[PDB]
């Protein structure tokens, strides 16, 4: 039981307002007893609590935002909700989801999401385009071209071929937009009779498209 | 679709955000605010055995009350200078409260010693707002038996056993150290008013024992603490001398009004674990306090032997004893 | 609660200890 | 709202024991005893291991334990192993009425192999040429430690830009990863008779070479 899932835009532009919703699995109220909370990670750089409501109207914010910052229970409550004004390239960060709770004491963030990275710039979102990288003299892969922004997300036959897959950290090009590659270990008796195939995904321009190799 | 179980349940309350209160201030954090339309629900035709005796909110609620203090009291001098200020301290109804999975059975029969099965079953997701009164010999503003009085124990045979007395109707205490000796301050408790109840008692314990004649007695010894009715007002430690109160004369001729000594001490033992605790003393203010007898906890000699009689006297000290009082009703059930 | 010094503390008057919670009692 | 202190870094080897602390003020740590520890893992969510100055979670080991004198409490690991190597966490209540993180210290476990990097080289691709683009594609992986050099060569014949390079990202097994793309057009490519990738780390340099 009790998961947590960061829905929402992984773009906005400056002096804009960003938004997110968190959804539940478990029940806020109730269950109890807890608090729900918004917490951000800035890449390479540490842990800023965001803030934090409980299933009545209660809200507790960090002063370095109360200007810019609002939470909501939704939905029947059921799933809540952040709402930040006015933002910058330091707004920029990876947003988490957790849950606290306060039983009789103890105030201590768990059940913590898997986070949704947002990104803050004026430029455009761009689908990447693929093209399937084979080999010789071995491994394979696909190369994830021109991009913006991150992230994106790489499986390899619809999910199953786990196996030896190493996807690399993209880059950044000097221009705005990235590019990654990801690659899959395999036997040189394997090849003949197999076909592989990438599932690139970027959901800031809902694209989806696979690509097979040799 | 339930079975008894013990968990770490949630405190609730009214507090509000920035009172200096000691009680407020723990209970912003430790708890969470109130449930604004808290709901029962009767179930079905389910009849439940409770125990209030061996009821792990008790427990719980008595961890709490402890930290409370110890944290909120500070002591002069060390322990095992201090810097000892002077605190607000009333404290506020704390309402305890099962998390997820779980929930409170209470029973609604009125006359109930909580023991035995109950029949008329209800389902709270949080206790009525308890306060923490720590107290000894009496018990204040809390619960009130809706009918008749109620004689709880563990086992009245076994002497040994505190007996918790249920009150029906509530019985004011005016205890008042006025604005100017500073240590020394009274009460005074309406006199014609608290001997029908006392009367009233008596009666009620005479039908547990057999019509036989119901004589009380001062404490036979031990600390001051349970010798003499301890309480606390606004941080202040109150000794009260309770020989006026069972005073078996005043029922044939007498008269009104009762008053009682009482001395404020900052020497004490405390109630949390073994040990001693030094506090500041007063301030030339008035310092009054107004509660209810909600109830009393006695002890019997047992002794007799039989001669026709029993003998009942002050106890307390083990301030379980006191979230009993309240907690009787609830008891904790899992259902996952 | 110390029960021992209680009982002892007790019996000075002849009545015998009991703890009652953290503090001394006798009868 | 303080920012609640912890070193930078910190070092041990298998078996060892360390602490990293946590200092505060008299508000937050001082104070209560709602003293929160995360572990991290790149890149993964951070994951709660003491709770209330030192309580665990069901599921956590008995190596990581929590203190805490006056303003400053602090995370014990004992019998240290390499899946501690990770960035920690700080946290605590404060009075009214917020919540605020540490800065973060990192774990380093100290004793280890000292890898040699696993270079592959992709072409550009038949389509993407088809497209008039290239892209050749380095691909450093499984070494340690970072920071690696990378050097293209046409031929001869010092060459970029191109010549983009990731930083030392670290994986799950302790051991770091890097990558770099040379971008051009496809002409350039069928200009030369063969491209190469010059990975240098420690003493070793590594070389891939590929031809149209
Ligand atoms: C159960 O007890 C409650 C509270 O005392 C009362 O309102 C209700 O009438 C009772 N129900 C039954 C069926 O006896
Ligand atoms: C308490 O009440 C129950 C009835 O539910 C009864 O079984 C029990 O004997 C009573 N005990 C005392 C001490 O009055
Ligand atoms: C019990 O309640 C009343 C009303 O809130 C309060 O004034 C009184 O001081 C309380 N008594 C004690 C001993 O806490
Ligand atoms: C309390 O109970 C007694 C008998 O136990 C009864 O005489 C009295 O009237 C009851 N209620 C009151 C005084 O409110
Ligand atoms: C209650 O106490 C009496 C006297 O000490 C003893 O005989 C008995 O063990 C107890 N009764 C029950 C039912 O436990
Ligand atoms: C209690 O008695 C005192 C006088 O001794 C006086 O303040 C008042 O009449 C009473 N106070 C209350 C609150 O009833
Ligand atoms: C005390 O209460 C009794 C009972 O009603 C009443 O007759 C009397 O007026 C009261 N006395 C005082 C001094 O308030
Ligand atoms: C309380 O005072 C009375 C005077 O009536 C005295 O007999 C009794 O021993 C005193 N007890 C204590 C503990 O002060
Ligand atoms: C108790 O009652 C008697 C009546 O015999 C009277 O002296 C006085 O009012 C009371 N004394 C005490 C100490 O309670």
């Amino acid at each position: 039981e009790v998961q947590l899932v960061e829905s929402g835009p992984g773009l906005v532009k400056p002096s804009q307002t960003l938004s997110l919703t968190c959804t539940v699995s478990g029940a806020s109220i109730s269950s109890g007893g807890y608090f729900w909370s918004w917490i951000r990670q800035h890449p390479g750089k540490g842990l800023e609590w965001i803030g934090n409501i409980y299933y009545i109207g209660n809200t507790y914010y960090n002063p370095s935002l109360k200007s810019r910052l609002t939470i909501s229970v939704d939905t029947t409550q059921n799933q809540f909700s952040l709402k930040l004004t006015s933002v910058t390239a330091a707004d920029t960060a990876v947003y988490y989801c957790a849950r606290v709770p306060r039983l009789r004491g103890g105030n201590y963030f768990d059940s913590w999401g898997q986070g949704t990275l947002v990104t803050v710039s004026s430029a455009s979102t761009k689908g990447p385009s693929v093209f399937p990288l084979a080999p010789s003299s071995a491994a394979l892969g696909c190369l994830v071209k021109d991009y913006f922004p991150e992230p994106v997300t790489v499986s390899w036959n619809s999910g199953a071929l786990t196996s030896g897959v190493h996807t690399f950290p993209a880059v950044l090009q000097s221009s705005g937009l990235y590019s990654l590659s990801s690659v899959v270990t395999v036997p040189s008796s394997s090849l003949g009779t197999q076909t592989y195939i990438c599932n690139v995904n970027h959901k800031p321009s809902n694209t989806k498209v696979d690509k097979r190799v040799e | 679709v339930w079975k008894d179980a013990d968990t770490t349940l949630f405190c609730a309350s009214d507090a509000k955000a920035h009172e200096t209160e000691v009680h407020n201030v723990w209970a912003t954090h430790a708890c969470v605010p109130t449930d604004p339309n808290p709901q029962e629900i009767h179930l079905e035709n389910v009849t439940e055995n409770f125990n209030m005796w061996k009821n792990n909110m008790v427990e719980q609620m008595q961890e709490d009350v402890i930290s409370l203090w110890d944290q909120s009291l500070q002591p002069c001098v060390k322990l095992t200078k201090q810097a000892c200020p002077k605190i607000s301290f009333d404290p506020i109804p704390i309402h305890y409260c099962t998390p997820a999975g779980y929930v409170i059975l209470k029973c609604n029969d009125k006359n109930f010693n909580g023991t035995g099965p109950c029949k008329n079953v209800s389902s709270v997701q949080c206790t009525h707002g308890i306060k923490p009164v720590v107290s000894t010999q009496l018990l204040l503003n809390g619960s009130l038996a809706e009918e008749e009085i109620i004689i709880r124990s563990e086992n009245l045979t076994n002497n040994a056993k505190t007996i918790i007395v249920h009150l029906n109707k509530s019985v004011e205490i005016n205890c008042t150290r006025p604005s100017n000796d500073i240590r020394k301050a009274y009460c005074e408790i309406n006199g014609t008013k608290w001997n029908k109840v006392l009367k009233q008692v008596t009666e009620k314990l005479k039908e547990h024992f057999n019509n036989k004649t119901i004589i009380f007695q001062p404490p036979s010894g031990g600390d001051l603490e349970i010798t003499m009715h301890s309480f606390n007002c606004r941080g202040e430690f109150f000794y009260c001398n309770t020989t006026q109160l069972f005073n078996n004369t005043c029922i044939k001729g007498c008269n009104g009004t009762i008053t009682l000594p009482c001395k404020i001490k900052q020497i004490i033992n405390m109630w949390q674990g073994t040990g001693q605790a030094m506090y500041a003393p007063p301030i030339d203010g008035k310092i009054n306090c107004v509660s209810n007898i909600t109830g009393i906890l006695l002890t019997r000699d047992g002794g007799a032997n039989n001669t026709s009689n029993e003998t009942f006297r002050p106890g307390g000290g083990n301030i379980k004893d006191n979230w009993r009082s309240e907690l009787y009703k609830y008891k904790v059930v899992q259902i996952e | 609660x110390n029960l021992h010094f209680c009982q002892l503390r007790c019996k000075s008057l002849g009545l015998l200890g009991r703890c009652a919670x953290t503090y001394c009692a006798c009868v | 709202q303080s920012v609640l202190t912890q070193p930078a870094s910190v070092s041990g080897s298998p078996g060892q024991s360390i602490t990293i602390s946590c200092t505060g003020t008299s508000s937050d740590v001082g104070g209560y005893k709602y003293v929160s520890w995360y572990q991290q893992h790149p890149d993964k969510a951070p994951k709660l291991m003491i709770y209330e100055v030192s309580n665990r979670p069901s599921g956590v080991s008995n190596r990581f334990s929590g203190s805490k004198s006056g303003n400053t409490a602090s995370l014990t690991i004992s019998g240290l192993q390499a899946e501690d190597e990770a960035d920690y966490y700080c946290s605590s209540y404060t009075s009214s009425s917020t919540w605020v993180f540490g800065g973060g210290t990192k774990l380093t476990v100290l004793g280890q192999p000292k890898a040699a990097p696993s270079v592959t080289l992709f072409p550009p691709s038949s389509e993407e040429l088809q497209a008039n683009k290239a892209t050749l594609v380095c691909l450093i992986s499984d070494f340690y430690p970072g920071a690696v050099t990378v050097a293209w060569k046409a031929d001869s014949s010092p060459v970029k830009a191109g010549v983009e390079t990731t930083t030392p990202s670290k994986q799950s097994n302790n051991k770091y990863a890097a990558s770099s793309y040379l971008s051009l057009t496809p002409e350039q490519w069928k200009s030369h008779r063969s491209y190469s990738c010059q990975v240098t780390h420690e003493g070793s340099t590594v070389e891939k070479t590929v031809a149209p």
